[PDB]
């Protein structure tokens, strides 16, 4: 459980942080590190034990921890650090996890942040004489393109029968996804209600259907 | 440093590969190292790591005797064993070298088996931070063939209209491979058009939805049918989209 937030950004030459909490299993007693995936390359050491910088690693970045919570910081916001971070967490002579984070994606604004426009299908009943049910969330029309989506039956998070795509550039140079749920005919009319939690930059917006 | 991952490729579920990794400008024999896997394009996990003489192996719950890891540190090679895969199992594979330069700091007192050799009782251990990545070898697992989409259709209604426009769409499900091609009313209708990319299930069956917004007044005067092509499997399918 490396819980890690989806999208960081902020104005050119700006200062940045990035979270990385969990629980007591993990970091409750252990150390931290901090990854760096670029688009189209593999990932690169970044900082190791909490707060040790490489070489090649430049003294705008740094690392901090307390409690079952570790953070990554960043000054001077530029274009090199667009990217996606990771934060792992290997306990492993004793148990697992053993895991990475989320994790988060580093963006440079060019314009104003925009929450994201979704719209939710239910399934159709061309589908449902089928034996199959499937939700579609459409999330359209945001900035930075990295969204965190969650899938509720009534309240209950559901987990199982999730596909989520990565966010794609749209022609006005926003960004667009789409989650599918997947689910049988019984679950679909069991329930109350099913929602799509769509979070983005601290901003959260919900759909929700029913038959 | 360097390594290169190898030996991915196309395989059913229940079938086995070796994978293998050459490592270079290090001394390969005094670091542990690691596999970890990342699906396109989720996040990163964490396979399996073997310390610098073999001795001791690690592996994940997921993979846990299904997967295993090896060396030769003889070759300088990585080697991870993969058998009974599933399409779970289906992502790009890093290998990655551990941070500790680890040493033998007790040994045992009695030779083996034969060889006349002696080995390490305790050891610092693996860190285990990873330092150097490789590019990584891509690995799917599915027994999925060509196959053509079932179109169905995302009707519009009182959830699906705001401000007098109304929001209605087709969805294309299962098919492989890619891409399909998607227009409305045989390209009469192009404003408000918005064809999602597709996205790759775990089935390794692509599925994707073409949405159109319209103002829902045309609703029972206009008809909107969406014009699905997958020229792979020969399909060509129009359906109509009815409240």
């Amino acid at each position: 459980v490396l819980t890690q937030p989806p999208s960081v950004s902020a104005a050119p030459g700006q200062k940045v942080t990035i979270s990385c909490s969990g629980s007591s299993s993990n970091i409750g007693n252990n150390f931290v590190s901090w990854y760096q995936q670029r688009p189209g390359t593999a990932p690169k050491i970044l900082i190791y034990e909490n707060n040790k910088r490489p070489s090649e690693t430049p003294d705008r970045f740094s690392g901090s921890k307390s409690g079952t919570s570790a953070t990554l910081a960043i000054t001077g916001l530029q274009t090199a650090d667009e990217a996606e971070y990771y934060c792992a967490t290997w306990s492993a002579s004793l148990s697992s996890a053993r895991v990475f984070g989320t994790g988060t994606r580093i963006t440079v604004l060019g314009q104003p942040k925009a929450n994201p426009t979704v719209t939710l299908f239910p399934p159709s009943s061309e589908e449902l004489q089928a034996n199959k049910a499937t939700l579609v969330c459409l999330i359209s029309d945001f900035y930075p393109g990295a969204v965190t989506v969650a899938w509720k039956a009534d309240s209950s998070p559901v987990k199982a029968g999730v596909e989520t795509t990565t966010p794609s550039k749209q022609s006005n140079n926003k960004y667009a996804a789409s989650s599918y749920l997947s689910l049988t005919p019984e679950q679909w009319k069991s329930h109350r209600s099913y929602s799509c939690q769509v979070t983005h930059e601290g901003s959260t917006v919900e759909k929700t259907v029913a038959p | 440093v360097q390594l290169v991952e190898s030996g991915g490729g196309v395989v059913q579920p229940g079938k086995s590969l070796r994978l293998s990794c050459a490592a270079s400008r290090f001394s390969f024999n005094r670091y542990g190292m690691h596999w970890v896997r990342q699906a396109p394009g989720k996040g990163l996990e964490w396979v399996a790591a073997i310390s610098y003489d073999g001795t001791d192996k690690y592996h994940a719950d997921k993979v846990w005797g299904r997967f295993t890891i090896s060396r030769d540190n003889s070759k300088n090679t990585l080697y991870l064993q993969m058998n009974s895969l599933r399409a779970e199992d289906t992502a790009l594979y890093y290998c990655a070298k551990d941070l500790r330069e680890d040493e033998c700091e007790e040994w045992w007192s009695d030779y083996y088996d034969f060889g006349k050799q002696l080995p390490c009782r305790k050891s610092r251990g693996v860190a285990g931070i990873f330092d150097g990545w490789g590019q990584g070898t891509m690995v799917t697992v599915s027994s999925a063939s060509t196959k053509g989409p079932s179109v169905f259709p995302l009707a519009p209604s009182s959830k699906s209209t705001s401000g007098g426009t109304a929001a209605l769409g087709c969805l294309v499900k299962d098919y492989f491979p890619e891409p399909v091609t998607v227009s409305w009313n045989s390209g009469a209708l192009t404003s408000g058009v918005h064809t999602f990319p597709a996205v790759l299930q775990s089935s390794g069956l692509y599925s994707l939805s073409s949405v159109v917004t319209v103002p829902s007044s045309s609703l029972g005067t206009q008809t909107y049918i969406c014009n699905v092509n997958h020229k792979p499997s020969n399909t060509k399918v129009d359906k109509r989209v009815e409240p």
